[PDB]
């Protein structure tokens, strides 16, 4: 409903092409601060350390990148970094205290997406991949080790991306987006894919988001919410619930939507959903349907949200843009003190002792222009 | 050169403009005007929704300006409490030529009722030509007969001041000799950039300070109704002045002054002293110009701060520490408070309760568009309940 | 007449005089108390001149300007002390009275200086110009200390001050020894540069230089003050525009004032060289800071509008049917990835000579793309690229191998919106990638049919990896005396069944297989 101005940024040179899925934060060295992994089609992989212009570190796979994630695969309760080409290779890095990986197994090919996580509830992390082909497989790291095939199934819609949230029955799920702003359930990596639907054109391209915070804490174990994004430029966030989804919320804008994240600006623990159009048109939106419009003026080809340690060794949410000029803006003052406009007058009524606090002065505060003459004197002549 | 603490600013909104604006671009009004170049004029205003605000910025249509006119400067202001009347000011040029035709609009919508509608005033247009190229809109309140009468004063490319009087007969403004009212503002050699006349209440004296755009600046004390210069002060600066104000640190009178290519000084000591004590504000000069500047309390604390903005977007805030707390070695100077940082270079504030709620908004008009700031709530919040709560006990503890 | 003061002078008066009269004649005021009718008169003022030069030279400036050697250097030098009571009234009051009396060893000029930002930026210049003219000289600035009253010169802070400075220039290595000075010993005929500075008024005072070099030097310092005035267009269209103030302080409103005015050179280097202005920072010392920031702005527009035309042209050009590798480059990264598709190279046995048949495999997939409407990007004079300009915009193909897939790739650039994407996504949906593959490796297999690869290996392996078949193929296989061996040995057979679908069986130890893109009965059939 309002639109901002973020300042402060951070510029790094980044010269190569990327896919929107090519680009992510995390702990890659292993010491609860998030560096930002990029990876570009000329097989280089970059790490973006604190807020120096250049890499911290370069990775030198053997051709064209397709995605990159970072996590606990190998199920050692380390972070790992892990790269995925276009032929299905697959390779692991160790970058905690050039740049050949440590492990290199070949996967079928076409790889388009990824997703790392416990999907059925072993307390094992396991791998998904998504296809060009409406393709999913689903991998498991076996100590010998090794990837070892799982389940694997087979769509009629594009496959565009693939999250974890709980179900109804309060067990991981694994979802993919489904064009026409639809989606697809899979079932289990021990009839085959269900199928839902949320009218537009049936070609239309989709992106999925899921497990959204609600609360403080509760990120160890917690979900419910997912949000989708299609490119004529319509918005939802829905809950799972019990039988089908509800629909929390549904907004309509006039841009080319491409991406979908969660963040945390605001600090009170719930997650905001994050969304970029082609243009630069940034929305953000809390849980209640607060939009707050960014515009970088700009061209966009990828976008990352998520927390990032800039200045002083200390975690901060940050969003995250590539520019068609070998630019990558990251604005990492991006916490916002509420996400609605408000005033003193308003804000003050919320606290209950006030009206205590000023019955006992006599004044009561049923006049606006009383209240404004007495916060007026209080502030700016104290004396 | 370091900020002594946190800026307690956070930013509520922010309109984008097609094109840029100036210096002259903003204005009064709770509402605000901001101008643009190419014929553009916003109105800035914001709502009340239950338990929320909502920023409004709606375009005005003025009547007499053609499509290829340029805006020039814009001014607005109230009529004397005698009588009753908002009257805006709007100086353009139709590029009518390789030089274009230099023209005056005065609007100000004369039928009963419709004094302070802007609607009826967009269209209520007296033309008029200048002859020389207008550079400030000013607006100045004096003393004649018994009442106070409120009039225009304009910078020309001819280096005067024009003084424009309403005729309370025929209900027309027009140009009048300056020095009749005015005669320390004659005999000028540059064109005036920035024009400041501040009144002394319950007192028919005052001061006026100008700044041109060779350096010099001239403060004057003169009397109103005898109408003579009762004393006259001039220095002559480096750069072109871009503001000048009037203002007491607390007789004991001071001034401000802003220059493009100097720190911004504080000459203190007006009425007994003259120009002679210079307190400049330690490092102000690190950020481009000074473009606009401000002198109002930003610290609720009753006493005053200086409000710097700068071509390299920055909004410092400088704090007195006066001898009330003497430190003789270091007491009664001015220390960088706190500074923020903006995407865009600033071009004008405002100091303004917009949202209406007794907390004073900084409106900045900067190249791209209007941010509007407000300060801290939580910040606010609390520190108004504590000085209440203090008030109370302290009553209690008196009042039995 | 003369006054008895100078009772000792009589050698050095000598000097001064035959030197101020071959001026004319060819060949305080009580220290110094054919046309015949004005010959007197012109014969007086030349010894009084004569008496005034050698006042100067012998009891006026012979002084010092300011661990016994240390001391006895930076007084002489003037970097540590205090400026003599000589060079601070008496020297400045008295070569400037050196005026009215005739005398030609004195100069003068003068400046404006419209502000005092240049002062710092006219002093460097003046003493590189010194030097340049003569290296003899050492610049010295000794500046009033602040709130003393006299001849406090400790060698701008607190504006709107009247600094004073008393720059000065001296021969510090040919002293005990008082083309280029214009007088010599007819006596201390050294010489001396004073450049008195008050507020914004200059004052030169070159005493005892060559004429036409000092003159030359004084013309030099009015240029110089003169191109540091002109170098008031910030002034005039920066700092007035930076307020928004375009129409106000224009161009030309000084030599280097024209109407052609190299702005350029002026916003440069602080000297007198040896798109509209009015408008340029329109909706985008202090003068190499402030006109700094004005060329990068008038230069990263002139780069974007240098690009801009670069992405038009082959835009109207490709609309209606040797483009440079750096405009690929370019063309590359202003467009977006949007889909991808790879596919397998069976016939190398490593991914389980064979070159040649990549390349056929390549031109092969060429003609397919044309035959859809896409047109082949040559190769610029000092890998297959194919364009299919649109209205909507371009729309880009790449082909090229990687290890033992061949890879296709489809940028995309905007130039209705969904009028571009659909036409994006649908050359997607006809890449056929797949089907394409599928019945090139049918066909190569029907290529030693008719005549060392273990063909049998390879058929279980083709079987294997595409056991369904993709839908848009056209070739079909079957698995389960006329004969032709194959060296195991292998029986292969041709027979051209049109039911049309050539078709062929083969057969190795009894297992046998017979082998028989667009937008099976016969495969059973054939027993």
């Amino acid at each position: 409903m309002r639109s901002v101005s973020y300042v402060q940024r951070v510029a790094l040179e980044f010269s190569g092409s990327l896919f929107p899925h090519a680009i992510c934060l995390g702990d890659v060295d292993n010491d609860t601060l998030n560096e930002l992994v990029v990876g570009d089609t000329s097989g280089k992989v970059s790490v973006y350390k604190n807020d120096d212009s250049r890499p911290w570190l370069t990775c030198s796979c053997q051709g064209m990148l397709t995605c990159v994630g970072v996590g606990d695969v190998c199920n050692k309760g380390k972070n790992l970094l892990v790269a995925v080409s276009a032929e299905g290779w697959f390779h692991l890095f160790d970058l905690t205290p050039e740049q050949r990986p440590v492990f290199k197994q070949h996967i079928p090919a076409n790889t388009k997406v990824m997703l790392i996580s416990d999907i059925d509830g072993d307390g094992c992390r396991e791998l998904v991949v998504g296809y060009t082909d409406r393709v999913v497989r689903a991998f498991r790291w076996e100590e010998l080790g090794q990837l070892v095939s799982l389940k694997k199934w087979m769509l009629e819609g594009q496959v565009d991306s693939l999250s974890v949230t709980l179900g109804p029955l309060g067990l991981p799920e694994l979802m993919v987006s489904q064009p026409g702003c639809a989606y697809a359930i899979l079932l289990c990596t021990w009839r085959d894919v269900v199928l839902h639907q949320t009218i537009h054109n049936k070609n239309v391209s989709t992106h999925l988001i899921g497990n959204i915070k609600q609360g403080h804490g509760t990120e160890s174990s917690g979900s419910g919410l997912f949000a989708l994004c299609t490119l004529d430029g319509t918005l939802k966030l829905m809950e799972e619930m019990e039988e089908a989804d509800k629909l929390l919320w549904s907004v309509q804008v006039d841009h080319q939507l491409f991406a979908l994240e969660k963040l945390d600006v605001t600090g009170n623990g719930h997650e905001e959903v994050v969304a970029c159009a082609w243009d630069g048109q940034t929305y953000i939106i809390d849980h209640n349907r607060t939009v707050v419009r960014f515009q970088v003026d700009e061209n966009i080809r990828a976008f990352c949200a998520g927390l990032y340690a800039c200045k002083e060794g200390r975690n901060s949410p940050c969003l995250v843009y590539v520019t068609f000029n070998q630019k990558i803006y990251v604005y990492w003052e991006v916490q916002l003190e509420r996400m609605e406009s408000t005033n003193l007058v308003k804000l003050l009524e919320t606290k209950p002792e006030y009206h205590s606090l000023l019955q006992e002065l006599g004044v009561d505060p049923d006049d606006l222009p009383v209240t404004r003459a007495l916060l007026h004197q209080t502030l700016y002549h104290p004396d | 050169a370091v900020a002594a603490g946190p800026c307690p600013l956070r930013e509520d909104s922010f309109t984008r403009f097609s094109s840029q604006s100036n210096v002259y671009g903003l204005a009064g009004g709770g509402e605000l005007l901001a101008a643009t170049l190419k014929g553009k004029v916003l109105g800035f205003r914001y709502q009340d929704l239950r338990q929320k605000i909502r920023p409004v910025a709606k375009e005005l249509q003025f009547n007499y300006i053609p499509v290829d006119a340029e805006i020039v400067s814009i001014d607005t202001f109230n009529k004397s409490p005698p009588k009753r009347g908002l009257v805006v000011g709007i100086t353009f040029i139709k590029d009518s030529g390789d030089k274009g035709s230099p023209f005056l609009n005065i609007y100000c919508d004369y039928e009963p009722g419709s004094e302070y509608n802007l609607d009826s005033i967009a269209q209520s247009c007296l033309n008029l030509e200048l002859q020389f190229t207008p550079f400030q809109l000013c607006h100045a309140e004096v003393q004649v007969g018994d009442q106070l009468e409120t009039v225009f004063l304009l910078s020309g490319n001819d280096p005067a001041i024009h003084l424009y009087k309403e005729n309370e007969g025929l209900h027309q403004f027009e140009e009048q000799p300056v020095e009749n009212l005015f005669p320390e503002l004659t005999n000028l050699t540059s064109s005036v950039l920035w024009l400041d006349v501040h009144n002394f209440p319950g007192t028919s004296r005052r001061l006026s300070a100008l700044g041109c755009q060779s350096g010099y600046v001239r403060v004057a004390h003169v009397d109103q109704r005898s109408r003579e210069v009762l004393q006259m002060w001039s220095v002559l600066q480096d750069g072109p002045i871009s503001r000048v104000i009037v203002f007491s640190l607390s007789d004991e009178y001071s001034v401000l002054v802003a220059s493009m290519l100097e720190p911004a000084v504080v000459y203190r000591d007006l009425l007994n002293r003259g120009l002679e004590d210079q307190l400049l504000l330690p490092g102000s000069d690190q950020f481009d110009s000074v473009l606009c500047s401000l002198v109002t309390d930003v610290d609720l604390d009753g006493r005053p701060e200086v409000l710097v903005a700068t071509y390299g977007q920055e909004l410092l805030c400088y704090k007195y520490r006066g001898p009330e707390s003497g430190l003789p070695e270091a007491q009664h100077g001015f220390h960088l408070l706190w500074q923020r940082s903006f995407s865009s270079p600033l071009l004008a504030m405002a100091h303004v309760d917009l949202t209406g709620d007794g907390l004073q908004e900084l409106a900045v008009v900067s190249l791209k568009g209007v941010h509007i700031l407000q300060h801290s709530l939580i910040q606010a919040s609390e520190l108004v309940l504590t000085r209440l709560r203090h008030q109370v006990e302290q009553r209690r503890r008196r009042l039995q | 007449a003369l006054p008895t003061s100078c009772r000792p002078w009589l050698p050095a008066l000598a000097w001064y005089l035959r030197q101020n009269l071959l001026i004319f004649l060819h060949s305080f005021e009580q220290l110094t108390q054919i046309s015949i009718v004005q010959l007197e008169e012109k014969l007086r003022g030349a010894a009084r001149q004569a008496l005034a030069d050698a006042i100067i030279e012998l009891q006026l400036l012979p002084a010092s300007l300011c661990r016994q050697k240390r001391r006895t250097t930076q007084l002489e030098e003037g970097e540590v002390g205090t400026l003599h009571p000589v060079f601070a009234r008496v020297a400045q009051r008295w070569m400037e009275f050196m005026v009215q009396i005739g005398c030609a060893s004195v100069s003068r000029s003068s400046a404006h200086m419209v502000s005092r930002f240049l002062l710092p930026s006219i002093l460097s210049e003046f003493t590189a110009l010194v030097t340049s003219m003569a290296g003899d000289t050492s610049v010295r600035i000794f500046e009033q200390h602040l709130g003393s009253e006299p001849e406090i010169f400790g060698p701008s802070p607190r504006p709107a001050a009247e600094r004073h400075l008393l720059l000065l220039g001296r021969n510090f290595l040919q002293w005990r020894r008082p083309a280029m000075q214009r007088f010599e010993p007819g006596a201390p005929r050294q010489r001396l540069l004073l450049l008195e500075v008050v507020d914004k008024k200059l004052q030169l005072l070159t005493y005892n230089w060559a004429p036409d070099l000092g003159a030359a030097l004084g013309r030099a310092l009015v240029r110089l003050v003169q191109w540091q005035n002109a170098r008031a267009h910030l002034i005039f269209c920066l700092l007035s525009q930076k307020l928004g103030l375009f129409h106000h302080y224009g161009q030309l409103d000084n030599p280097f004032l024209l109407p052609t005015m190299e702005v350029e050179t002026l916003i440069r280097s602080a000297s007198p060289p040896l798109f509209p202005f009015d408008e340029a920072l329109r909706d985008i010392d202090p003068v190499t800071y402030h006109g700094q920031q004005f060329l990068e702005i008038k230069m990263a527009e002139r780069r974007e509008l240098e690009r801009q035309m670069k992405m038009e042209n082959l835009f109207v050009t490709w609309q209606q049917r040797p483009i440079s590798a750096g405009e690929l480059e370019t063309l590359k990264q202003s467009s977006r990835l949007v889909h991808y598709c790879a596919t397998a190279m069976l016939f190398d046995p490593a991914a389980w000579w064979l070159k040649e048949l990549s390349l056929a495999f390549l031109q092969q997939y060429v003609q397919y793309l044309q035959s859809i409407g896409f047109v082949l990007v040559p190769l610029r004079p000092p890998t297959y690229h194919l364009q299919r300009a649109l209205p909507g915009g371009i729309i880009l193909m790449e082909l090229a191998f990687q290890g033992c897939y061949f890879c296709v790739k489809q940028f995309a650039l905007e130039c209705l919106s969904m009028l571009f994407t659909e036409e994006c996504d649908k050359v997607r949906d006809l890449m056929h990638v797949h089907s394409f593959s599928y019945d090139f490796h049918l066909r190569l297999v029907h290529q030693h049919v008719l005549g060392g690869y273990h063909l049998t290996t390879f058929l279980r392996h083709f079987l294997a990896h595409h056991p369904d078949g993709p839908h848009f193929g056209r070739n079909h296989i079957y698995q389960g005396y006329h004969m032709k061996p194959l060296r195991e040995y292998a029986l292969v057979s041709a027979w051209h069944s049109s039911g049309d679908f050539d078709v062929s069986l083969l057969v190795c130890h009894l297992q046998f297989f017979v082998v028989l893109p667009r937008l099976f009965p016969p495969l059973a059939a054939e027993v």
